[PDB]
């Protein structure tokens, strides 16, 4: 366990575009033709997502490259993924990442999605080992490649599997299975939309909201982020002489939230149609100012919503030594 | 200030930044820290100086006609011809 | 139990083909198509060169190939050369769940 | 890759009992299927030993039953092989054989009917 | 469960009774924040998790929102806007032993302060110093933990507090917890005094042909009044009217 799957060297991601995608249900009360505005955590439209090509077939000889780097958590992770295959299922959400602290890690396997808070301590390369045992004659799938040992385990969560069981294709189509990840006040978030795409190649210029799916009492600081990938061993052919795990291809988007004021849509039905973000375009200021989606012609004066604090200083006096308050305090006689 | 014809129409808008001069536009509203979106509006080919300010999105048309959309300070905006906001 | 026919004695000229010949009862042979060749240097690991009749897996040349119809089974070599003068058995599945051999075959360039 | 590891030569005497191992590395015995062989000089070879992919056994030719058991330890990732009553017959070479437990990718369960991987064997003798 | 690693447990699909508790034992502290103790009793929760862990009385002040000390900053953060209950009891007759108890344990050191509700179960070694700790305890550099040690004659502050604090969401889910309040016949188009999931108010009942998704059980207008409520015996969802038209 815990071998080396990727290779010494990478490759520069790919960029593309987040034509407007990636919105989700703020609250849970059903809310009808009201144009009502909220303040959260949201993606930025006409954004740069990172494109990932965990996998990248390129010819014959360059058969396949293998790259799935731990990023940065942020604010939060708007994830989305195009893959028929079904490579793609897992994620690990955490600090260290390692047995010094406590780590997330949410398997979705077909049976059952698992979710443990344990203290993990992770392989290199995580991945699922999915393999075949020939005393069930059954492809059994091995967690062992994920993690090298789990201890002080706090949370267990078992349900449905929400990936439509990886099914429903029909023949020239493709799921893209989106998902938004958030940790406030110790509570994780997870939204998530999976609609039929034609185009395989990017994000729809479509407009689809994100229904509130589950939300754990994780408890834990989430400041990095890592996918969990399924591979198979490459021992598939006989006579082929490969040990090891390559399969398919993966090609999942990385998107990160970033505090915004949207102004949400909620349809007759109660779902969210359109939305506006207030900092993207002078128009959609004034759409924000005026609180509607039509806004009449002539001149309008509008309130700041485009810029936010990029960082923060402070200036304190140079001051070094401690304050005699052990004085005070313990004094023998007052 | 937004100066934009109706939503039905285009959806096209100019930018009047008041009692700035064009110059101080970028330092004004500090475009690095924009989004691009606001940044091909924090500087252009289409900018304008008037009395009222600055006006970015709008084209200057020598061309006098009668005012719809008042701006101020004398200049006003319509929009004409494929189609474009001119002030 | 039994054991599959192989003519023993074969040879041919380099750059020539030759066709080795299997054949078996229809128990055994004649029960499925799988019947894989080998090629085992003397005191060496034998090699697989192809499976299931005709597939032949990555890592064998073009010059080996082989083809089953009725019940005979016949392995070509063509473009031979004298690195593949070796002794070379036929395996099939049975009925019985068994994968049995032949005699083999000794070729001589 | 996936290599196959052997106990080497055990000189006997006849009507004992010989003990053989066989090591796999870089690939499970749990997703390998495993053949025996007898490889004897002067005699082709014969199918004593197999854990079939398509029944979950380990079956062996009708004249060598009872006189060949199987033992399978997966933990240490070693397979074993216990014969009784060897008398003055056991002249031969034993390989150690494996192939793929079912081809294709995980969906597939298309059963394999191969002895891909070999190792150096064990040139047992009984005198 | 010890402080720096507090046990949450959902509570789901029962009837709060708050009187089964009187007679075993008093509370000496139960603050609520958010909502008021006399309506406590007529309330349909919407989940509700209650943490349990048991710290010294001294510190039973900084179980409470906007507080800062040693279990505030580095043990357990309650939120700013935290709507939920605070009870806390003496244990020195059950969580204190002669020779002094040293199971529960509090983390003294940390690097920052906790964000709200977060735990942390970590034991790596803090540095104190400018060195590297390098997993070797010695000078400026120290435990994480540390135990608080009860003893059956120590002070007030010092014997031992179990506190569970028990954290609410109200009137924004579909409720799987109430309230001990008896149910009553349901008379519909007429101006009565409804309480329905927690909603108190005098007004008309409607039927409507409005579709609620599962996770949504009070419905908003616009301008922000509830005009269709999901009643819970039976799932038709009932459109709210007043109970004067007020045109007169
Ligand atoms: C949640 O986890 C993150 C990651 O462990 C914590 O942030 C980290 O805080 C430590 C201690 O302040 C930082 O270490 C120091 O960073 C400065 C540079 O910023 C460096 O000069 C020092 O030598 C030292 O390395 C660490 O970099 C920082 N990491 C990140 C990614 O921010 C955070 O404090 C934890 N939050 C909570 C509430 O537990
Ligand atoms: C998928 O994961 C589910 C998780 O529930 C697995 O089901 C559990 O399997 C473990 C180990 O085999 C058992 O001890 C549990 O009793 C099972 N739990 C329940 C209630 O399902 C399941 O085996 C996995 N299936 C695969 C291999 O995809
Ligand atoms: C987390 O796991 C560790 C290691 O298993 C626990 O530390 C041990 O706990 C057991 C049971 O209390 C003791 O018998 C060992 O002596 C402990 N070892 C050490 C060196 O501490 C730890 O208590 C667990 N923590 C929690 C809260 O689950
Ligand atoms: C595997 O990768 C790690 C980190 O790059 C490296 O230290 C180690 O030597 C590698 N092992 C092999 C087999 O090269
Ligand atoms: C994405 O990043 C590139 C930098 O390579 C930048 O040129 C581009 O403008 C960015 N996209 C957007 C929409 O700003
Ligand atoms: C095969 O399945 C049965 C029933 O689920 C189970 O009891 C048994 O342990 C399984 N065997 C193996 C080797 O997993
Ligand atoms: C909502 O969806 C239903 C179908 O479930 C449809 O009958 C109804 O007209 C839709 N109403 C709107 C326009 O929101
Ligand atoms: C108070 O002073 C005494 C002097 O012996 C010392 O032992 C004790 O630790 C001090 N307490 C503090 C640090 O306030
Ligand atoms: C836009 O204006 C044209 C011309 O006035 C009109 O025909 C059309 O219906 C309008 N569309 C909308 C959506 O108002
Ligand atoms: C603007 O520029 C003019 C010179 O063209 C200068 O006289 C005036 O003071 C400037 N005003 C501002 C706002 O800096
Ligand atoms: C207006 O006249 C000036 C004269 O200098 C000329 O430079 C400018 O291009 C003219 N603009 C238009 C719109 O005709
Ligand atoms: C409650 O019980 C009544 C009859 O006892 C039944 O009609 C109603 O559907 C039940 N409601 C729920 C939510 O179980």
């Amino acid at each position: 366990q815990c071998v080396n799957l990727t290779t010494r060297t990478q490759l520069p991601p790919a960029y593309t575009n987040s034509f407007t995608r990636g919105v989700y249900y703020p609250d849970k009360v059903f809310r009808s033709s009201v144009l009502h505005s909220t303040q959260d955590l949201f993606l930025p439209f006409f954004s740069n997502v990172t494109w990932f090509h965990a996998i990248h077939v390129s010819g014959t000889n360059g058969t396949k490259r293998f790259d799935n780097p731990v990023l940065p958590f942020n604010d939060g992770v708007y994830f989305a993924s195009t893959e028929k295959s079904n490579i793609i299922r897992g994620w690990i959400f955490g600090t260290t990442l390692d047995s010094k602290t406590q780590s997330l890690l949410i398997v979705n396997n077909a049976t059952n999605v698992v979710i443990k808070v344990c203290e993990f301590q992770f392989c290199n390369d995580p991945f699922l080992g999915v393999y075949y045992h020939k005393n069930n004659k059954s492809w059994m799938e091995s967690e062992f490649r994920v993690y090298s040992s789990a201890n002080n385990c706090t949370f267990e969560y078992v349900s449905q599997p929400f990936l439509m069981d990886l099914e429903g294709k029909q023949g020239n189509f493709k799921n893209l299975r989106e998902f938004v990840f958030k940790n406030i006040d110790g509570y994780f978030k997870i939204y998530s939309k999976h609609t039929p795409i034609n185009l395989v190649r990017d994000l729809p210029q479509g407009f689809s909201a994100l229904e509130p799916l589950v939300d754990l009492p994780i408890g834990i600081n989430i400041t990095r982020f890592q996918t969990l990938l399924a591979l198979h061993r490459s021992y598939l052919t006989p006579g082929d002489s490969s040990s090891g795990w390559t399969a398919g291809a993966a090609a999942y988007y990385v998107g990160y939230l970033q505090p915004r004021t949207f102004l949400l849509k909620y349809n007759e039905n109660g779902t969210i149609t359109d939305a506006v973000d207030c900092a993207l375009d002078p128009l959609s200021e004034t759409k924000c100012t005026l609180k509607s989606f039509t806004v009449e012609k002539g001149i309008y004066q509008t309130s700041n919503f485009r810029v936010q604090p990029t960082e923060s200083i402070v200036r304190f006096p140079n001051i070094t030594n401690l304050c005699p308050f052990g004085e005070v305090f313990n004094a023998t006689r007052f | 200030s937004v100066i934009t014809p109706g939503t039905n129409t285009s959806n096209q808008v100019a930018v009047l930044y008041q009692d700035v001069n064009c110059t101080e536009v970028p330092v004004a509203i500090h475009a690095d820290q924009l989004t691009p979106t606001w940044r091909v509006y924090s500087t252009g080919s289409n900018v304008f100086q008037t009395r009222a300010g600055c006006l970015i999105g709008a084209e200057h048309v020598n061309n006098s006609y009668e005012c719809d959309i008042p701006i101020g300070a004398g200049i006003c905006a319509s929009y004409q011809t494929s189609q474009s906001i001119i002030a | 139990q039994s054991a599959l026919t192989q003519p023993a004695s074969v040879s041919g000229s380099p750059g020539q083909s030759i066709t080795i010949s299997c054949t078996g009862t229809s128990s055994d042979v004649g029960g499925y198509n799988y019947v894989s060749w080998y090629q085992q240097h003397p005191g060496k690991a034998p090699k697989l060169m192809i499976y299931d009749v005709s597939k032949r897996p990555s890592g064998v040349s073009n010059r080996f190939s082989g083809s089953k119809s009725g019940n005979t089974a016949s392995l070509t070599i063509s473009g031979l050369q004298a690195e593949d003068e070796a002794d070379y058995y036929c395996s099939s599945y049975t009925s019985s769940s068994t994968y049995v051999f032949g005699t083999g075959t000794k070729v001589t360039v | 890759q996936v290599q196959l590891v052997q106990s080497g030569a055990e000189v006997k005497k006849p009507g004992a009992s010989v003990k053989v191992s066989c090591k796999v590395s870089g690939y499970t015995l749990i997703e390998l299927s495993m053949h025996w062989v007898r490889q004897a000089p002067g005699k082709g070879l014969e199918w004593m030993g197999g854990f079939d992919p398509e029944d979950a056994e380990t079956i062996y030719a009708q004249k060598f039953q009872g006189r060949v058991t199987m033992t399978e330890d997966t933990s240490t990732d070693t397979a074993y092989m216990e014969l009784s009553s060897l008398r003055s017959e056991d002249t031969a070479v034993y390989y150690c054989a494996t192939g793929i437990a079912v081809i294709g990718p995980p969906p597939s369960t298309y059963y394999y009917y191969g002895m891909d991987v070999w190792g150096q064997g064990t040139t047992v003798t009984v005198s | 469960a010890s402080v720096y690693a507090w046990n949450r447990k959902r509570i789901s699909n029962c009837v709060a009774d708050y009187s089964v508790l009187y007679n075993s034992a008093s509370f000496s502290t139960f603050k609520c924040y958010g909502v008021s103790p006399t309506k406590l009793n007529d309330l349909c929760f919407t989940n509700v998790y209650a943490d349990s862990f048991v710290i010294r009385g001294d510190e039973v002040r900084q179980i409470a929102p906007g507080q800062t000390g040693k279990i505030a900053d580095y043990n357990y953060k309650l939120p700013d806007d935290f709507t939920g209950c605070v009870i806390a009891w003496n244990s020195n007759n059950l969580d204190s032993k002669v020779g002094g108890n040293y199971n529960y344990l509090y983390r003294l050191f940390r690097k920052s302060n906790l964000k709200p509700f977060e735990r942390d179960i970590s034991t790596e070694i803090y540095q104190a110093g400018s060195t590297p700790c390098n997993g070797v305890e010695g000078f400026n550099c120290y435990f994480p933990l540390q135990s608080y040690g009860f003893q059956p004659t120590n002070g007030v502050g010092y014997q031992p507090y179990r506190v569970v604090v028990l954290s609410f969401e109200l009137l924004h889910a579909p409720a799987t917890v109430c309230g001990p309040k008896k149910s009553t016949n349901l008379v519909k188009n007429k101006c009565v005094n409804f309480n329905f999931n927690g909603l108190t108010g005098t007004g008309v009942l409607t039927e409507s042909n409005k579709k609620f998704l599962p996770f949504q059980q009070f419905g908003r207008d616009i301008a922000d009044t509830t005009d269709a409520v999901r009643d819970p015996q039976t799932l038709e969802i009932l459109d709210i009217t007043p109970c004067s038209f007020g045109g007169v």
